[PDB]
């Protein structure tokens, strides 16, 4: 069980670790999060209580150092940093432990849900998608675009997601126009699956660290990432059975964690219709239509 | 976007661009099986791609083979409009190609930009327009040569005839709209008008008669006043 202390919690802020979150007072004598569980990628997140616009955050992996937040006043946001002294941040998160100013990480031992939305995801994936090679976690927030939404302006702070698009050069083989536009089964198992991704586990990872930069941040350009990933499968003909069966999975927990709330722009009506109901494998996702049916029959 | 009232000027400028109209292309009668269910049987249809600028009429005959043994025909019908119309542009040289196509139904539009991906600055436009080039089939020498067919075929046309050595292109493509909203509403009354009087002929190298300045005028009323009778009767007013 890991620790990410905070030097101090100088601004009122709602705090986020994984799928929780906590409100903050200024000046409160708050000092970090505790028994984080080892073996997932983690978010910590922040909306101050005085700009309710940019969320923004740090993806994170306890086992690739020892992390902490600082709040920057001049920046005025609060900072994820590695401390390479071991011995002075074991001191610092023992001391602050000792006082009790740390969170615990409230996980129920029959819940499943956070290993469930990032079955897939690896830190080493996080870090080719958010391009900041000096530090061994990820910043994300709210406005950053995609690579695909700058070609359509900062390389620096882009989400460097796989470019989709049905209606490419790539998408579409010369002399199979009209077969590789109606079953995308070419684009997905050739050129996604064997071409890019290498596997099915890389493309799911993609496809849940989008959704879950969408539901954490609101970033729209992760939102139409999710969407694309699943039209590309729902829109082949020909998947690994496997890779339908997980697929179902996947989505299941995503639609079942998603505020209720935010269903009317984090969910693209017109993808999950065709998804479910037009689509190739309108009949491949019984557990996916079963939530979406039950909680979002509006949408549907 | 669009093509509408707003933009009709754009037709008649000097950028190159062409209509689709795939209306013809799939054509079918429907029939009564010895078992009594229904059956379809293709004729031969065409693809009517025209200049408006020039009256330049690029007429693909699609014989009813290109169906045999293939599923789903209409919508194959879009895709095998847009592979022809794909490799009209190959074939025209670079500064004949269009800058625009314009196409006459919203389900082209996908079937043509996937085909035209290779031509990423030509742009592919619908249009707020109801252009009545469905009615191709009425014109007489273009059914024939449709029909005749025993092979896919490609026949060039000019369907303004020679009358752009008297007006402009905007007030040629009023009076073919004209003719063929005319020929859509009632053929019977439209051929009529058209043909009554025999000493008008039309040329061996045309396709609608040699009227005079003065005759057309005369036409143009007759088929105003067919368009405007069968528009009262359709709507009881």
């Amino acid at each position: 069980m890991n620790t990410v202390p905070f030097t101090s919690a100088p601004i009122e802020v709602t705090i986020g670790i994984d799928q929780y979150s906590f409100n903050v007072k200024e000046n409160q004598p708050f000092h970090g999060i505790k028994d984080i569980p080892i073996g997932h990628v983690h978010v910590i997140h922040f909306q101050h209580a005085d700009n309710s616009s940019m969320r923004y955050g740090y993806w994170f992996d306890c086992r690739m150092g020892n992390f902490y937040i600082q709040y920057d006043p001049k920046d005025g946001l609060y900072k994820m940093m590695e401390e390479r002294d071991g011995a002075k941040f074991e001191n610092i998160v023992h001391n602050f432990k000792e006082r009790q100013m740390m969170v615990s990480y409230p996980k129920i031992d029959e819940d499943d849900t956070w290993y469930n939305l990032t079955e897939f995801v690896q830190m080493d994936k996080i870090r080719k998608i958010v391009r900041k090679d000096e530090n061994q976690f990820s910043y994300v927030d709210s406005s950053m675009t995609t690579v695909q939404e700058n070609e359509l302006s900062d390389p620096a702070h882009s989400l460097n997601y796989t470019v989709i698009n049905f209606k490419s050069r790539e998408a579409i083989r010369p002399g199979h126009e009209m077969e590789d536009f109606l079953d995308k089964s070419y684009y997905l198992n050739t050129v996604m699956l064997q071409g890019i991704f290498k596997n099915s586990s890389n493309y799911f990872g993609e496809l849940q660290f989008a959704f879950l930069n969408a539901m954490f941040f609101g970033n729209y350009g992760s939102s139409l990432q999710w969407h694309a990933m699943i039209e590309l499968i729902c829109s082949s003909a020909t998947v690994p059975k496997h890779m339908l069966d997980k697929l179902d999975e996947i989505l299941y927990y995503q639609i079942k964690t998603l505020p209720e709330q935010y269903s009317d722009i984090l969910l693209n009506e017109r993808v999950w219709n065709i998804c479910l109901y037009s689509s190739f494998q309108k009949n491949s996702l019984h557990n996916t239509e079963k939530i979406m049916e039950n909680k979002y029959p509006e949408l549907l | 976007g669009a093509m509408n009232s707003s933009n009709y000027a754009e037709l008649f400028n000097n950028d190159i661009k062409l209509f689709v109209d795939d209306t013809n292309v799939y054509r079918v009668t429907v029939h009564k099986t010895f078992e009594g269910n229904v059956a379809t049987k293709a004729i031969n249809g065409c693809i009517f791609t025209l200049n408006p600028k020039t009256g330049h009429l690029f007429l693909k005959i699609i014989h009813t083979s290109v169906w045999a043994g293939q599923k789903r025909l209409s919508q194959l019908a879009k895709w095998k409009t847009a592979e022809e119309v794909s490799a009209l542009v190959r074939s025209l040289p670079k500064e004949e190609q269009p800058k625009q196509i314009i196409v006459t139904r919203k389900a082209m539009l996908d079937p043509l930009e996937v085909h035209m991906l290779d031509f990423p600055n030509i742009a592919i436009r619908p249009t707020e327009l109801r252009l009545p080039f469905s009615a191709a089939m009425s014109i007489d020498k273009l059914s024939d040569v449709v029909m005749k067919a025993t092979e896919p075929q490609m026949v060039l046309f000019n369907i303004y005839d020679d009358w752009l050595d008297r007006i402009s292109s905007y007030t040629a493509f009023s009076r073919l709209t004209l003719l063929l909203r005319a020929l859509k509403t009632n053929e019977e009354s439209a051929k009529m008008i058209l043909l009554s009087d025999p000493t008008i002929t039309i040329k061996s190298y045309h396709l609608w008669p040699s009227f005079t300045d003065e005759q057309w005028i005369t036409i143009e009323s007759q088929m105003r006043d067919l368009i405007l009778t069968e528009y009262g009767r359709k709507y009881n007013v």
